[PDB]
């Protein structure tokens, strides 16, 4: 009963806008069994309007204001353990 | 077989056997020396330059070709009413295609007077293309194909084909197709030239108009035991969903379970013809369907079939998804709408999606109300479906032929391809009918006493002129439909006029005021 | 019983190469091109001989009555192909997947043949007096009803172009509908006791896989 | 060796009008409808009988390293069909020319028998490890890998519409993935001396073109 | 060794917003040999968050502020000979 | 010579943004001949830099500010009768 290896590829990008999207694979999540589900929290960010919650394996930004952010993948198996992976994402 | 015996009868009839449909026709060519006898190539780098999308490289035989896949070669307007009004398809059975009577005649210009006697031994080249390893070029509606009127005599088109092209620079693969490198006959005012052509298999074509909408197929009087979501809210309020489904019966046809779904589409650009509602901004060319493989656009002309309009806007039409024929009399660009005449298709609105339409819609996302740790509260949106590709069971009709719209046209040689019918119309044959390209032969002027080892290029300036008899027995799909509300049949309006349509004016010039499409019987799907 | 995107050896790699990195790591003027063997330890970007078949996408309505979304959408909402200006829903539409491996409480709104059981009202029926007829037999080689059939992108990941600099990232678009390409496989629709045997098949010109 | 879109005659007119102008000039309420015909002057609105073959495009990416973007777009990027819930690369997909006659260094992200030379390393290779089989040989009867396979409009050019007026421009959508229509023709891939010669066609109830 | 002849259509054009959506056709664009490329570059225009930089051969314009404008079409054939001709634009 | 019937349903809506996107249809619109058009018109509505004019029978909405809505759906027979349905949405 293993649980699940979560890997957020890639782990550390620097991006200057007018390229603000930026996507950061997720699918990378190894495990015996099905990933029942992928969960996208950011921990730290510039205040901005919105907020990042998500349940896709290959996560979409846009509107990327300069500062400093930090994401968090959590994936879940069928058993329900539950490996988290933070995400280092950097804007010029 | 002499000078003082003509080497074949004209021959101009229109036999109805009962099945079959002889139609034979008879023309008189008059054929110039092209480009001197010579091989000279074109490129827009010498046609003055072109755009990107226009450029191209190829070569101007001195050859002409007899061309006759335009159906007004063959019929007479009022065999082409008894064709349309009474039949259920036809298809090309057999060619025959009696080139005779050729006399050869030398100009001469001596002081500018015109001086015009005849070679009695000066011979003119005739071959046919019978392996199809020449560029085929019969099949645009190049506009040199046999008079529609009988008495005409028309002169030869040119042939010049087309090939790779880096712009206008030629590249490895580029071919050069010599025409004299082909066994050739030659014909010197006595002989004539004879081919017997077998036409292969080709699909009966559709002369017939559907008399039941495909998506009104059902029956109008009995539910269908296939029930269909119908609500999704009990009513207006927080948190009240639910799922009822119904029965789909005759009060709600849109919902009705069906088997077959119309042809595919290609979003066309609408243009009404009343200028006024038409955007005050020049939109010919930005804004219309193009497919542009290699880097260069190419208009979507005419595309896939598809119908011209819904129902009632008649005043409507695709950009580019109609063959537009110009009357008789036309000016080559820049005329005005009154003097072109659209090729409106309304006939198959029943099997094929308007061509100004936008082929349903698709939904796009997942109409989750309330996810489980990811809430978005999504509704379910819709897109439209601009392109549609064929699907299992979508059944379509193609593009109708008009009396002035080609024949047939060859499936490019490649390694696969689906429903060869050319998008202008008619039949799509792996083996058309071949190309047969005529010249004079050069004969040289006075070579001089010293010897010269150039191209010898004074030659004496002649022409030909014959006859030419192409007789192309078709074959009819007789109609039985148990119909008892009349057909509707193409006529003629009985009401005076100056000119009798298809008839000639007071100066002589045959003018055709209509296309006369070949989808007038109706018969059910 | 043979998923048809896993019907490769799972033993042996696959002498075709794939793209698989295209920046050595984080940071600024980094592009590089390195490929990679398509194996058995990544299925997913093996090279395939056929492809699954055509998708017409249906909207997703759940049987858990909770989760469908708090509006109308039995019209609104629904494919439909509408020739000569007159809509008309996509029932059943081409055959497609009910649902994927798992979600079977899901259903697509107007893609599968829902019959009514004995003793049902004629109209405004509750969902458990009408029996839906389930597609998940054809998940190997139907896309998905109610999933969008893959993505295609749609503008030209050219990084630093000349003269023209945009540094346009590659997006990717949805498929929501799909036409038949060439070597493209697919399964025809069940027939169910309580379902048709035959149909006319219209007179036209042409169709496709009547 | 004849390109589908210059398969006519570049000498004779075609005798089917197009629709050149629709504003006579630059002003206020100058609507006008003027056809013209289409002839060698102008080959791109030439009426024709058949159409390129299908398309499902495919990422770009180029050779010389510089120019592909600074971010790793090996996976979230690449067409991809996914039946039953899991993605899987189009790998290599429909036939289709790898680049427009010019742009030898690029080539599809996905489209492509990409063969390891002797004595290559099983995966992170680099680029000069592994030989490429570019497909510009038949970019005459299929449409680019790498481009949109042309443009649909995808709403009515109505300027003064009766009591909802909207100004409507003519606005044209791309068209990312293409499927079969009426007509249409295309050529299969091509086999290498390194490539595959057979391959089962799955035992299902319907395919297109196997 | 003719130059290439840059030919833009319309040349001048009358439009008034919620249409400012306007697009100019620079594929007319004669020359012996091919266009190897289009360049756009708007030499006068009315002070906007953006600036009109493209080489597409028929250029899109949107979100277009009152005021007059005066692009500039720049064709670059093979050999290099370049031809720039002016187009003007006004919005009501 | 019977009028036609318009029909617009839903007739009452609740809805809170993030979701301001409500559709209502008005395709039932009950005839003996075919509703030559459909006319929408919002008779009261919260000050909005827009105002509601469409001709669809499927009539969208986007960008719903808070407060109450009360829209009107004018159809017109081939013979030239018109019947005139209200129907009232409201947001939180």
């Amino acid at each position: 009963n293993r649980p699940p290896i979560a890997i957020v590829s890639p782990q550390f990008q620097e991006i200057s806008l007018p390229t603000t999207s930026t996507v950061i694979d997720g699918s990378q999540s190894t495990d015996d069994d099905k990933i029942v589900q992928y969960h996208w929290e950011e921990l730290k960010g510039p205040l901005r309007e919105e907020k990042i919650s998500e349940d896709t394996a290959i996560l979409k930004l846009s509107k990327l204001v300069p500062g400093n952010y930090t994401f968090s993948l959590t994936v879940v198996d069928s058993d329900g353990a539950t490996n988290s992976t933070t995400a280092n994402l950097t804007v010029n | 077989d002499g000078v003082g015996s003509s080497s074949g009868n004209w021959h101009c009839d229109s036999q109805w056997l009962g099945d079959r449909v002889i139609t034979t026709s008879t023309r008189t060519w008059a054929l110039p020396t092209y480009n001197n006898h010579l091989y000279k190539q074109i490129s827009n780098s010498t046609s003055g330059g072109s755009s990107n999308d226009n450029a191209y490289f190829g070569y101007s035989t001195p050859w002409g070709y007899f061309d006759f896949n335009r159906f007004h070669c063959h019929f007479s307007p009022r065999d082409w009413q008894r064709l349309i009004n009474n039949n259920w398809g036809f298809r090309p059975k057999r060619l025959n295609f009696k080139l005779f009577n050729i006399q050869v005649k030398e100009v001469t210009d001596n002081n500018g007077v015109k001086t015009i006697a005849n070679n009695l031994t000066s011979t003119v080249q005739v071959f046919t293309d019978s392996d199809y390893q020449l560029p085929y070029v019969l099949g645009s509606a190049h506009e040199g194909c046999l008079p529609p009127f009988p008495a005409d005599v028309f002169m030869i088109p040119q042939y010049g084909y087309l090939t790779l092209n880096d712009g206008s620079q030629a590249v490895g693969r580029s071919s050069f197709y010599c025409l004299e490198y082909f066994p050739s006959q030659m014909l010197r005012t006595g002989n004539n030239f004879q081919f017997s052509y077998e036409f292969e298999n080709v699909p009966f074509h559709s002369s017939y108009a559907h008399s039941q909408s495909l998506d009104r197929l059902m029956n109008p009087l009995i539910d269908q035991y296939l029930y269909y979501l119908s609500k999704t809210i009990n009513g207006s309020g927080q948190n009240q969903q639910t799922l009822k489904f119904s029965v789909a019966g005759p009060s709600n046809m849109a919902v009705q379970g069906r088997n077959y779904i119309p042809g595919p589409s290609y979003r066309q650009q609408r243009v009404s013809t009343t200028v006024t509602q038409n955007n005050n901004s020049e939109f010919a060319w930005p804004g219309a369907s193009s497919w542009a493989l290699n880097g260069r656009n190419s208009l979507m002309n005419p595309g896939p079939a598809m119908a011209s309009h819904k129902e009632g806007e008649d005043r409507f039409f695709p950009l580019s998804g109609s063959l537009i024929f110009g009357k008789q009399g036309t000016g080559r660009d820049n005329v005005d709408a009154d003097k072109v005449m659209i090729t409106n298709e309304e006939e198959i609105k029943t099997t094929n999606p308007v061509a100004t339409e936008s082929y349903g819609q698709v939904a796009t996302n997942h109409q989750s109300d309330g996810t489980l740790a990811v809430p978005f509260k999504a509704q379910a949106q819709t897109g439209w479906v601009q392109n549609q590709g064929i699907l299992p069971g979508m059944v379509w009709q193609d593009r109708d032929v008009y009396l002035q719209g080609p024949i047939w046209a060859k499936i490019p040689h490649t390694d696969g391809n689906f429903h060869p019918s050319p998008l202008m119309g008619g039949f799509g044959m792996k083996h058309p009918p071949p190309q047969i390209l005529i010249k004079n032969t050069p004969v040289p002027a006075d070579p001089p006493t010293a010897f010269n080892k150039d191209k010898l290029n004074s030659f004496i300036t002649q022409y030909s002129t014959g006859q030419v008899s192409v007789e192309i027995e078709w074959e009819l799909q007789k109609e039985n439909s148990k119909r008892w509300n009349p057909e509707i049949q193409y006529t003629s309006n009985y009401y005076k006029s100056n000119n009798v349509e298809f008839a000639v004016n007071t100066e002589g010039v045959y003018s055709e005021p209509r296309p006369i499409g070949t989808r007038y019987l109706t018969r059910n799907l």
